Formats: C-alpha cells, sequence, structure tokens
C-alpha cells in the first residue's frame, strides 16, 4: 500500500 | 487492500484525490465512532461496520487482503477468483466507492476534530 488510512 | 481501495476511488471518483476521504467526517478514515454527519460519513461509517463483519472470517483482514477485481469504462467489478474473504473484503470496498461517488462532498466536514464532535 504505502500510506496512513482511508477505510 | 487499501492500496486497491484507494484506486478504485480513483476509478470512481476521478474528479478528486484520494486523500479527501482518508480524514472526513466521523467515520471516513480513523475514527469509527458517534453520528455520521453527512451522507458521505453515512458511506464511510456502513464501509466501516462492513471490514468489521469481514473480519469475523478466520484469518480475514481488510486493510491487508488482496482481492481481484477490475476497473474500466466506468464500471467496477469484483471478479469470481475472491475466496470468501477476499469476496467479502472487495465488496465492501466497491460499494463504499459507488456510495463516495453519488455523495456531496463538504469541505467543512473534512478534518474534523472527532474527539470533540464524534461522541
Ligand atoms: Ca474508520
Amino acid at each position: 500500500v504505502g500510506g496512513v488510512v482511508i477505510a | 487492500n487499501l492500496y486497491q481501495f484507494k484506486n478504485m476511488i480513483q476509478c470512481t471518483v476521478p474528479s478528486r484525490s484520494w486523500a479527501d476521504f482518508a480524514d472526513y467526517g466521523c467515520y471516513c478514515g480513523k475514527g469509527g465512532s458517534g453520528t455520521p454527519v453527512d451522507d458521505l460519513d453515512r458511506c464511510c461509517q456502513t464501509h466501516d461496520n462492513c471490514y468489521n463483519e469481514a473480519e469475523n472470517i478466520s484469518g480475514c483482514r481488510p486493510k491487508f487482503k488482496t482481492y481481484s477485481y477490475e476497473c474500466t469504462q466506468g464500471t467496477l467489478t469484483c471478479k469470481g477468483d475472491n475466496n470468501a474473504c477476499a469476496a467479502s473484503v472487495c465488496d465492501c470496498d466497491r460499494l463504499a466507492a459507488i456510495c463516495f461517488a453519488g455523495a456531496p462532498y463538504n469541505d467543512a466536514n473534512y478534518n474534523i476534530d472527532l474527539k470533540a464532535r464524534c461522541n
């Protein structure tokens, strides 16, 4: 992935 | 997985960046509590609940599970080669990405104070 959180 | 959900949103909402949805209302992104502040927040609440359900499947981890899906010519499909975990997670993601596309976006509801407002 490579991020924090969208869900 | 989150990378794929990221890409689903880019497919159904090419008009805004994915970060716009990553910290919105009480339910979009981190949080999962309180009263959903609007229609878009409700999309996220349903999505969050959907993930909690999928987590009931043995060894099923919605943020990390890689599923099989397609996005072309305005259509988002979860494919037949998904197991029960992948199929559930793909469906959660797909229904949310569809929900996001039809929901109004209110700049005021971006990055709100969760501790004060989502009790
Ligand atoms: Ca959440």
